[PDB]
């Protein structure tokens, strides 16, 4: 039963989705490495915000 | 000429820091910091902290954390700025709607919600097969 | 919101804020201690 060309349509279009896909999670990886960028940019003022922080008696 | 360090951080990373002979401040009220002042708290105001090395930071809004060897100032935003403050706006404006233009980030996002759905249009299986 | 743990692993949490962690200026600390908290989150 079914096609022949309507299964290499079906190939093709899942293939262009896997594409689509995989682009993005790189794209999301290369996001993940810059919010350490943005994290670590903001380790210093919380440090220095609990060391301020330090609650009188 | 013994030296006090010097550290300004902000929620976007250091921004100026370096050994010198004094930090003058304007907390709430100047108050003039040199190395061997005792610990001490206070917050500041929205004006610019004078470091003096050879002689002569833009701040708005946070503390001060005085160390006999160190001082911090903690800043919600700071640009090593001229004399005006009304610059530090300046750069919270240059930066502000060029923030906004960041709409390529909700954009890209769209084109490839598009790609997604047009893989997925010729229903990437018909009734299976 | 969702914390961090190692590259893709996380969980939800509720960590709660605003109560229980010149002189006294907490008109200050108050204000600078929740924009920081609502930042890290």
């Amino acid at each position: 039963m079914a096609s022949l060309r309507d299964i290499k349509t079906r190939i093709n279009a899942t293939k262009k989705t896997s594409q689509i896909t995989k682009a993005m999670e790189m794209v999301s990886t290369s996001k993940l490495n810059r919010a350490e960028q943005n994290a670590k940019s903001f380790v210093p003022y919380m440090e220095k915000i609990q060391e301020v922080v330090a609650n009188v008696a | 000429m013994k030296t006090i360090h010097v550290s300004v951080v902000t929620p976007d990373g250091p921004v100026y820091e370096d050994d010198v002979e004094m930090v003058s401040v304007k907390a709430k009220s100047e108050l003039g910091i040199l190395p061997g002042h005792i610990p001490l708290v206070a917050p500041l105001e929205i004006s610019a902290a004078r470091l003096k090395k050879g002689g002569k930071i833009a701040v708005s809004g946070g503390f001060l954390e005085v160390r006999p060897d160190k001082v911090t100032i903690l800043a919600q935003a700071a640009e090593r700025a001229e004399d005006i403050d009304v610059l530090r706006a300046k750069a919270a404006k240059e930066r502000a709607e060029r923030r906004l233009q960041s709409q390529q980030d909700d954009i890209d996002f769209k084109r490839a919600e598009l790609a997604l759905k047009r893989a997925m249009n010729r229903l990437s299986v018909a009734e299976m097969k | 919101y969702n914390h961090y743990v190692s590259a893709i692993q996380q969980e939800v949490t509720e960590r709660k804020l605003l109560p229980l962690t010149q002189e006294e200026i907490l008109d200050v600390l108050l204000p600078q201690y929740a924009e920081s908290l609502i930042y890290g989150a």
